[PDB]
């Protein structure tokens, strides 16, 4: 009756204290988790420099990896980008070739193998527990080149701004598949570098593909975290307001059950004395 | 051959056959670097712009005029406009040259690229300058390396990369002049 | 309230001023009306107001007005019970004001 | 208070079915056509059934929200959703201009 | 708009003004589509941003100071200029100063026309479109 | 305490508690804005965690056993020693040996002191914040 | 609404104390066998004070 | 939740503007010059006008 919306009321009141106590968690997750986002930008410049950027390649086996989130306060993100691995998927698999799709983070798991599930050989997780470092994308990379595919498409949002976040697609050729066929000029544009290794170029461009496969997971990855975190600082925030308006509605609600309530029981009092006196 | 040009703008136009109108077009991580390696310029002189690179974090984007790079083949200087190379770096120290002032960080390994447009880039893992390491746990660490020595593969080929290293670090301590 | 607003409308009327008149908490003039009407055996209203609600704030409140000869100002503290500012009290005395003071911490 | 992100991918068909579903259950009348300009319809039984049939199975998951909106049956939202996409693509069509008109 | 009816005077109307406002009462129908969420909850599209950026104009267009009641002649009029689009490239700062403007330029003898018809004729939206291209639109 | 009021207020008061409560029930206002925050796993800006610890402890300040009511001059001095940082800032399992040792520690010269001057005079808190500097926790 | 995942080991802990206190705090009823089959058990004063 | 430093000079001009503003509807009173020391001052409407 009268005591049920007074409970929805101490339901609603703490549901909006405790999500405006996550858009300020989420907003300081995403100042500290900025300025390695700053630093890790510098190290995936020199790659697509030097090998540059060929999404729309003809290739025999790509592993697509789609970089989601952990925990699934973000508000469409870990979505948007599975359109948008579909979106990027169905442009680039025209050539009846094999594809791996994979998912880091477990919130792509669950939102990836049931439209292209078939197709789904690796999910990874847990990777935003502690930090994102080097050497667990390291070996993230090392089980992505257990199979060995002709590109690696890495699909991630870049984080733009706190209120932007472009989903980036990032591609890595690997070498004699077809890194050493797509950069033919009139002869090749990688014949103008004097190879300074110790063998031979086909082992220098494998290790320098391994290595920009590690460099631009590392940093998908750590751009995804900062928009997880950018994109639950505004989710948190839409929830602070829906849950303000929400109790705004119900308190209105509560008033006019109590006025009807004095009203009603004050009647029955009148109502009683009336049949006696 | 370039019979097939691949490419950020030649992808934009067959996902515009073949994914849906209702999403705008992805990013790719070309848009967001503003220098290349066949685009001419950067050099304007005798300095030219480096780019010392760690994953975690970035050393210089300053514009020098020397730099000594640790390669396989040795040691070797790039001044102002150097060849175009891709060369792998060992275990040794890097030295950024500003005029009379120097910066020198030894390194783990990694790569350095010198570009047709006369930018270079040192794109190393782990990079410690020569005050932060210590002296007295290198020779620790190279008698814990290179007498323990197994005969299995994986880990003679993590020695051989320890004792590298260590030896590398143990001539780079006490070569500062 | 209509002892201290006659004081005042004699200032009005007699002397021609611009008088002001302070009514603290013309919610406890309701108060006090709704149980004089309680204690006179008449039926309750809504919430448990007077039935006479609209016309006895209207008695008051109509009174404070500019004339010709001059003109009184009222400055009325008001509560607002349960914070329910459609409770027929407040309702009522805010179909009167003509302005608001809102006095924060 | 969360959003439909939050959802899971089973429920998000439930609330997309019944959305279609909650629009399909509205319908003209022809006594509303005086103030609404709609024409009324008039639906039989066979139609009804056959419509939710297979909005329930899933056939109609392609056609958009607004096509089960005020229409009769369930070939009136194909209709719809055939006309909300002409529409779209009828930005582009034409510029309408009519000259030397004024001394006809 | 949404709430409030009037379900007997819809055929006593103004014809003219049942030209126009028939289509206004739709766009601001389809407008209430993408009310308060244009890019405040999750996404924009920039697609149904004509929707958006036609819906204030239509909401501005109907905003008006008290004590000035306008005859019927020049609200549909005003209606016509805001619905067929002769004030989509005014900023929405300015849309009543560019009503006022409209009905002062536009000469009196299309008011009269469109009084003593009782609707906007054939003959009449051509001299109305005429009259509504040749107004100085204050800014943009 | 942010329903509880006191119309007459800080008039009435104490003088040695008045200048020490006084930001006594600014922290706890402050603890109360953001005590939601309090059962939070990831700890926040450290400027939120300050307030968050300061007036979870004042909370434990304002405890009190039944029947065994404190004079003014000891609750003056229990605030003096937990509003000017001088409480258990190690980790909080050394409590029952660090609420009453502040009163059971300090010399009761300083509560004559208090008591017959009413107040936290200047020539009173340097030897207040002396001894609650010397303070012993033999329990740990 | 969050899911007892990073609470930080001691608000973790005191959820998991608790829920063994709440269902510590059920008893088997001698009166009650005849509707649940649980013989009923009595437990004296000290020996709910230790192991509470 | 961000501070200062993201704030537009489009968007702290009305800071810098507002607080002087709020500062400038404080006003003291003729009434509390008993016990306050400043002396109070009357405002006039058209001083309000152009001042604000």
């Amino acid at each position: 009756s009268n005591q049920a919306v007074k409970q929805r009321i101490r339901a609603i009141k703490n549901i909006g204290k405790i999500t405006k106590a996550m858009k300020m968690v989420a907003a300081s997750k995403m100042k500290n988790a900025q300025i390695a986002v700053e630093q890790s930008r510098g190290l995936v410049d020199p790659f697509v420099r030097l090998f540059g950027d060929f999404p729309a390649v003809n290739s025999n086996k790509s592993v697509v990896v789609a970089v989601t989130s952990d925990k699934g306060l973000c508000g469409g993100l870990n979505s948007n980008i599975t359109k948008y691995t579909r979106a990027t998927l169905a442009t680039t698999e025209s050539e009846g070739k094999d594809v791996v799709v994979v998912s880091i983070g477990d919130k792509g798991r669950s939102q990836l193998t049931r439209i292209e599930s078939q197709r789904y050989q690796l999910a990874i997780a847990d990777t935003y527990k502690v930090r994102v470092t080097f050497g667990q994308a390291s070996l993230i990379v090392e089980e992505l080149i257990k199979h060995n595919p002709q590109s690696y498409q890495i699909l991630f949002n870049k984080f733009r701004s706190a209120i932007s976040f472009k989903p980036t697609v990032a591609t890595i050729l690997s070498p004699d598949l077809l890194e050493k066929q797509l950069e033919d000029v009139t002869g090749n544009s990688l014949d103008a570098y004097d190879i300074e290794a110790s063998h031979e170029r086909s082992d220098v461009l494998r290790d320098l593909t391994e290595f920009h496969l590690g460099v631009t997971l590392y940093n998908a990855m750590l751009e995804n975290n900062c928009s997880e975190h950018a994109s639950r600082m505004s989710a948190m925030e839409n929830s602070t307001k829906s849950a303000g308006e929400m109790l705004g509605k119900l308190t209105l609600d509560y008033n006019r059950k109590r006025q009807a309530t004095i009203t009603t029981e004050l009647i029955e009092i009148i109502a009683g004395a009336s049949a006696l006196m | 051959e370039a019979a097939a040009p691949a490419g950020p703008k030649e992808f934009t136009e067959v996902w515009n056959k073949k994914a849906p109108s209702t999403l705008i077009v992805p990013e790719f991580p070309s848009n967001y670097t503003a220098v290349k390696a066949v685009g001419e310029g950067q050099v304007h002189g005798d300095a030219f712009p480096v780019n010392f690179y760690t994953p975690h974090s970035i050393l210089s984007q300053a514009q020098k005029d020397t730099v000594v790079l640790p390669g396989v083949d040795g040691y070797f200087g790039v001044k102002a406009s150097h060849v175009p190379t891709i060369a792998q770096l060992k275990p040794g120290v890097v030295e950024l040259h500003s005029g009379a002032e120097s910066e020198k960080f030894f390194v783990s390994g990694g790569f350095a690229f010198v570009h047709p447009n006369g930018v270079t880039d040192i794109c190393v893992l782990e990079a410690a300058t020569l005050d932060q390491v210590d002296p007295a746990a290198v020779k620790s660490a190279l008698a814990a390396a290179s007498a323990a020595q197994p005969t299995d593969e994986f880990e003679q080929a993590a020695n051989r990369a320890a004792i590298e290293l260590y030896s590398a670090l143990e001539s780079a301590v006490e070569a500062k002049a | 309230a209509l002892t201290g607003l006659t004081v005042a409308e004699y200032f009005r009327d007699i002397e021609g001023q611009d008088v002001l008149l302070f009514v603290d908490n013309i919610f406890r003039f309701t108060q006090a009306n709704s149980e004089v009407s309680a204690l006179l055996g008449r039926i309750p209203s809504a919430v448990g107001y007077q039935p006479t609600l609209a016309t006895d704030l209207g008695g008051l409140q109509e009174r404070i007005t500019t004339t010709t000869k001059g003109s009184i100002t009222s400055v009325q503290a008001v509560y607002v019970p349960a914070d329910d500012l459609t409770d027929p009290a407040p309702a009522t005395t805010f179909a009167h004001l003509d302005a608001t003071t809102v006095l924060s911490r | 208070i969360l959003g439909m992100d939050e959802l899971s991918e089973e429920d998000k068909l439930t609330v997309a079915r019944a959305r279609k579903i909650q629009r399909f259950l509205s319908q003209p009348f022809q006594v509303a056509e005086v103030f609404t300009g709609t024409p009324g319809k008039y639906v039989d039984l066979a139609d009804t059934i056959s419509g939710f049939q297979g909005v329930l199975t899933g056939k109609y998951d392609d056609l958009p929200e607004m096509a089960f909106y005020m229409v009769g049956d369930i070939k009136e939202v194909k209709e719809k959703a055939d006309k909300m996409a002409k529409d779209i693509a009828s930005r582009k069509e034409a510029d309408n201009k009519k000259v030397s008109e004024e001394l006809k | 708009v949404g709430l409030s009816v009037s379900r007997v005077g819809s055929a006593a109307q103004f014809p003219g003004m049942k030209q126009v406002a028939g289509t206004l009462k739709l766009e601001l129908a389809q407008y209430r589509e993408v009310a308060a969420f244009a890019q405040f909850g999750s996404d924009l599209d920039a697609a149904t941003q004509y929707v958006l950026e036609r819906g204030a104009r239509l909401t501005e267009m109907l905003k008006q100071k008290q004590f000035a009641p306008i005859p019927i002649e020049r609200q549909t009029v005003a209606v016509y200029a805001a619905t067929k689009g002769f004030l989509d490239k005014v900023r929405v700062q300015d849309i009543v100063a560019a009503e006022e403007a409209v009905i002062s330029q536009v000469n009196p003898a299309v008011f009269k026309i469109l009084k003593a018809n009782g609707k906007i004729t054939p003959a009449l939206d051509a001299h109305l479109k005429a009259e509504l291209r040749k107004v100085k639109l204050p800014g943009a």
